[PDB]
Parts: C-alpha cells; structure tokens; sequence
C-alpha cells in the first residue's frame, strides 16, 4: 500500500522533516508550563 | 508463526500431516521472534523504568501509571512466547 | 510522551531487524563483493512487504485500544485527559513516520546464548502442548 508510494517521495520527504524538526523545536521551546492540567470545575 | 504456515513449509502442511515438519516450522519463528522480540520487550521496559522510580515532583502519579505497564510486560512476553505456539500448534490441528 | 517513548522506538526496529535478515539473505544466495545502489534499495523495501501491515496496525491498535480512556467525566477526565493526547499524538508520528521516513532512513544509512536457554523450553512446550494452556489457566 503506502509503504510503495513513499519510497518515492525520497528527498522532500527528508527536507519536510527537515523543517519539521526546526518547526518542532522551536515550539518546544516556546510552550507554555504548569505542574497540572487545570482540573477545576 | 502465519507466514511460516504460509511459506513453502506451508505447501507440506496443508497437503499432508507431518507434525514434525510444522514443529520445525515453529522453531524457526520460534528464534526469529527472539531478535526483534527480546529488543522489543527491552526497548519497552528500558524505556518505562526511569519513571518507574518516584524520586521528584510529579513522580508519585507517573510510577503509578507505570509499574502496571512494566509488570505486565514480563508476563505478557513470557508468557505469549509459549501460549501463542501451543495454542496455534493445537487450533492448525482441528480444521486438520 | 513519557510513557509513549518506549513504544515509538519499537516502531522502527521490528522493521529494522527483519530488513537485517533479508540482507543476510542475499549475501548467502547471491555473491558477497558486488552489489549497487539499488540493489541495497530492493532488500530494504522488502522487510517492509511483510511486517509492516503487523506493526502500523499495531500502533494503530496501542493509539485506539487507549481512546476510551478519553470518557473520563469531570477532575480525572481533565487529569488523565492531556496524557491521553499525547500518548496518542506521539504514536500517530511514530506511526506516520515509521511509513514516510524510517524506511528511507534505514536504507540510507550474544543472542545464541539467550537462544540456548528458550527453545529446550520451547520444545518442552510441545509436550501435550494443552498442559500448558493449562498452566496458563492457573496464572
């Protein structure tokens, strides 16, 4: 199924996880915290 | 174990009983489980036990959620390592 | 993401480890000093032809099997809620991944001894095999 389609998708594929990995540490670094999630009614 | 009853072992098995010849072909999903096996139950428990220890803030809950987690992959591996086989050696045997 | 990183990595191994075999494969039926770019590519691709339905679904079972955690009502609902999230969103990626990239990655870049003490157990298991069915029973 999709594993043979991907295959193909060889570079850009890479580069999406290029961006994606810059995309995803950059909001790591900016995510709010807080010891809970607000459990209050 | 389905695609070892599905190789070419599997062209004797559905045509004639040779209990001797679906045995060795248990055995041989029997050591090629063990490789990524042996690594998956390692790589799943390795990586669950550092929460498991409860020193720090927040860490009473998260060994809570975990200890069920690690405890049942001892026995979930060891055991289905042999109820799966004798339980597939003995529902191949009915149909047959 | 805690408790998910365990099984993210068991994403990409099992597709990994029966890609090691299939490439110890061809270097006993074919010759051990020649072999091309693509010749490297069709053995790869290859262990993704037989376990990768087994896994995905495998990860799509441990990302759904968890979703009825989400009808926790009220203070425990909002606890266990965003755990929930996660565990999932991370294995969606893991999973995602393991069909877009992991297979690329993989192909661009003592166990006797634990063998020795199964199988005698292992054969031992064939033994009126539905003893130790039984024996299950009483765990």
């Amino acid at each position: 199924w999709i594993i043979r389609r991907s295959v193909a998708n060889r570079f850009l594929v890479l580069m999406g996880a290029l961006f994606l990995s810059i995309w995803g540490t950059w909001t790591i670094i900016n995510t709010p915290v807080d010891a809970l999630p607000d459990l209050s009614d | 174990l389905r695609h070892a009853i599905e190789a070419v072992p599997s062209l004797n098995n559905p045509q004639t009983f040779s209990e001797q010849k679906l045995d060795e072909a248990l055995y041989h999903g029997a050591v090629l489980r063990v490789r990524p096996k042996a690594m998956t139950v390692a790589v799943i428990i390795a990586g669950l036990l550092p929460i498991l220890w409860g020193t720090g803030a927040g860490s009473e809950v998260m060994s809570r959620i975990a200890a069920p987690m690690i405890g049942g992959m001892i026995t979930a591996p060891l055991l289905s390592l042999f109820i799966i086989p004798a339980a597939y050696k003995l529902m191949w045997l009915h149909r047959h | 993401i805690a408790i998910a990183v365990g099984a993210m990595v068991d994403a990409a191994i099992v597709m990994i480890e029966n890609a090691h075999k299939r490439l110890e494969e061809w270097q006993h039926q074919h010759p051990d000093a020649t072999l091309d770019n693509k010749t490297r590519w069709q053995v790869i691709t290859d262990a993704s032809v037989e376990v990768g339905p087994a896994l995905f679904i495998s990860l799509l079972i441990i990302t759904l099997s968890f979703i009825p955690i989400f009808t926790l009502e009220g203070q425990e609902g909002r606890l266990f809620g965003p755990l929930a999230f996660t565990k999932t969103y991370a294995m969606a990626g893991a999973a995602l991944l393991a069909i877009v990239v992991i297979p690329i990655l993989m192909g661009y870049w003592l166990n006797r001894f634990l063998i020795r003490v199964y199988h005698p157990l292992l054969l031992k298991v064939l033994h009126w095999p539905k003893t130790t069915l039984l024996v299950a029973a009483l765990s």
